[PDB]
């Protein structure tokens, strides 16, 4: 509703939502936006706050902050029956990872403002093999419905969790373990049919895996399991020998054609304290489990180190010209290429904090603690 | 296929030229063409390389004596070995530095290897 800049490359504007910067007296906020479900979430150390993106719900869970993800409402695709009046009010669900306990609320409507003692009786819970004693904690979460949900821990373990059975009824089951080391990217791939979709996993060691996950009684399969670290290092070492010992893999994003991925890395030149961010386009051959680096680009408009150990930069690629957005703590860099490279930056003021993001087919949505949701729409 | 030619026996201070001819399809799957030397009872060691763009590179043990070049008319790559020494005696392999990577690492291409012998 408020456009802050529009030029021939992009629009940056607010997205009016039910997010409020006064949900909590707590500076540290976890959160993200799910444009596909239509709701955003923030939590502190006490409560999760669920808010509509189209103009809220408080779920007390009581310490360190849990990790929360939203789930889709129980859909009944292609029924012969007339729809219920009451089925048009289900909003979707909520999963809370508190320590080693997964808590799943099928429907958040019935738990609004309920104390945890009693709302817990509305939930399905799953004890996960997380070594809380040893310092293990939930790190990334991906909603990969209709298949289910994927969790990673700060110590590299990956759980595939199912939230329906074979008949759409809510449950919470550990489907499979998909295994210092740590996952840097969990990404949705294409849906393959009833209850099945691909998920892409990238680790900081450069392991890239394509998993076929299903809620439909099938058991997970890897279609690709390769390590890209040395290939990326070799693509850089001749001009940038300081890549040796500094190459770090931050994120990855699938491209259009379903057989290629874009990876975001950095290297560091200690002579002049410059961090260089690298976009590597990689083509994967599923037949032979092999890959090649199609292209390598260095960002020219942003060379800052990421010193916030929490912040993880994130790629967005709208679904000719290819546009690659990278969200940094206080900037969004826009790169475009013929599907010559060129690059724009949107620099944010330093006194606002990004606390998560979301996306649709064309835009990146950035959740800021102090000003709510910002939309970055790249013109293609 | 990578095909290599030009080996033989010469005296110290002599000269030989090795060549490496690559098919169209292989040339597409590599960054450059190089040569590995393997003395006997030793391991292979890369001594020369030239990128597809003609950027040459020579290992320290040969760089004042050998030249690597490409003929762009046919893509053949040549290692001209001047100032030869008895310790240049080895099998020489031409080598394509692969663009593709698998579970075992980079997928390179090898020639069959040719014998060079230098007597003193």
């Amino acid at each position: 509703s408020k456009v802050f800049t529009e030029n021939n490359r992009y629009i940056v504007k607010t997205l009016q939502t039910d997010y409020s910067s006064g949900f909590s007296n707590d500076d540290e906020l976890n959160g993200y936006i799910d444009m596909q479900i239509g709701y955003g979430l923030v939590n502190d150390h006490k409560k999760v706050y669920i808010w509509n993106i189209h103009s809220y719900i408080t779920v007390p869970f009581r310490a360190v902050a849990p990790r929360c993800i939203l789930t889709f409402p129980a859909t009944m695709d292609e029924s012969p029956l007339a729809l219920n009046p009451n089925d048009q009010d289900e909003t979707g669900g909520l999963i809370i990872i508190k320590g080693s306990k997964a808590i799943y609320y099928e429907d958040i409507n019935s738990i609004n403002n309920l104390n945890f003692k009693l709302s817990e009786k509305f939930s399905h819970e799953l004890e996960l093999p997380i070594n809380s004693s040893g310092g293990e904690k939930c790190d990334l979460m991906l909603n990969c419905e209709p298949a289910g949900i994927v969790l990673s821990t700060n110590m590299g373990r990956i759980f595939f969790i199912t939230i329906r059975n074979s008949m759409g009824k809510p449950q919470l089951k550990l489907g499979k373990l998909l295994n210092n080391s740590s996952v840097v990217s969990l990404r949705n791939g294409p849906i393959l049919g009833k209850g099945t979709r691909l998920v892409y996993i990238t680790t900081n060691k450069g392991i890239f895996q394509t998993w076929q996950l299903s809620a439909t009684n099938s058991h997970p399969t890897k279609l690709i399991d390769v390590n890209i670290y040395e290939a990326i290092l070799e693509s850089l070492q001749d001009l940038y020998p300081f890549a040796h010992g500094t190459l770090k893999i931050w994120d990855s994003h699938p491209l259009q054609d379903e057989s290629s991925q874009l990876f975001l890395s950095s290297i560091y030149d200690s002579s002049c304290n410059e961090t260089y961010y690298i976009l590597s386009t990689i083509i994967f051959d599923s037949s032979s489990n092999s890959f090649t680096i199609f292209s390598t680009y260095r960002l020219n408009t942003f060379m800052e180190s990421i010193t916030d150990t929490k912040f993880k930069p994130k790629i967005f690629i709208p679904q000719e010209v290819t546009s690659i957005l990278v969200m940094f703590p206080n900037a969004v860099v826009i790169t475009q290429v013929n599907s010559r490279k060129w690059e724009d930056i949107v620099s944010l003021r330093n006194d606002i904090d990004i606390i998560g993001s979301g996306y649709d087919s064309k835009s990146l949505y950035v959740l800021t603690k102090q000003m709510g949701v910002l939309q970055f729409f790249v013109k293609e | 296929q990578l095909v290599e030619s030009g080996g033989g026996s010469v005296q110290a201070g002599g000269s030989l030229t090795l060549s490496c001819t690559a098919s169209e399809s292989i040339s597409k799957r590599i960054h450059g063409i190089g040569w590995f030397r393997q003395r006997r009872g030793e391991q292979r060691e890369e001594i020369a390389y030239i990128t597809t763009g003609g950027r040459p590179n020579l290992g320290d043990s040969v760089k004042d004596r050998f030249t690597i070049s490409r003929d762009k008319s046919n893509g053949t790559v040549y290692l001209q070995m001047n100032s030869l020494k008895p310790e240049d005696t080895a099998v020489y392999y031409c080598h394509g530095r692969g663009r593709w990577w698998g579970t075992e690492g980079r997928l390179d291409y090898w020639g069959q290897g040719t014998q060079v012998t230098v007597s003193s």
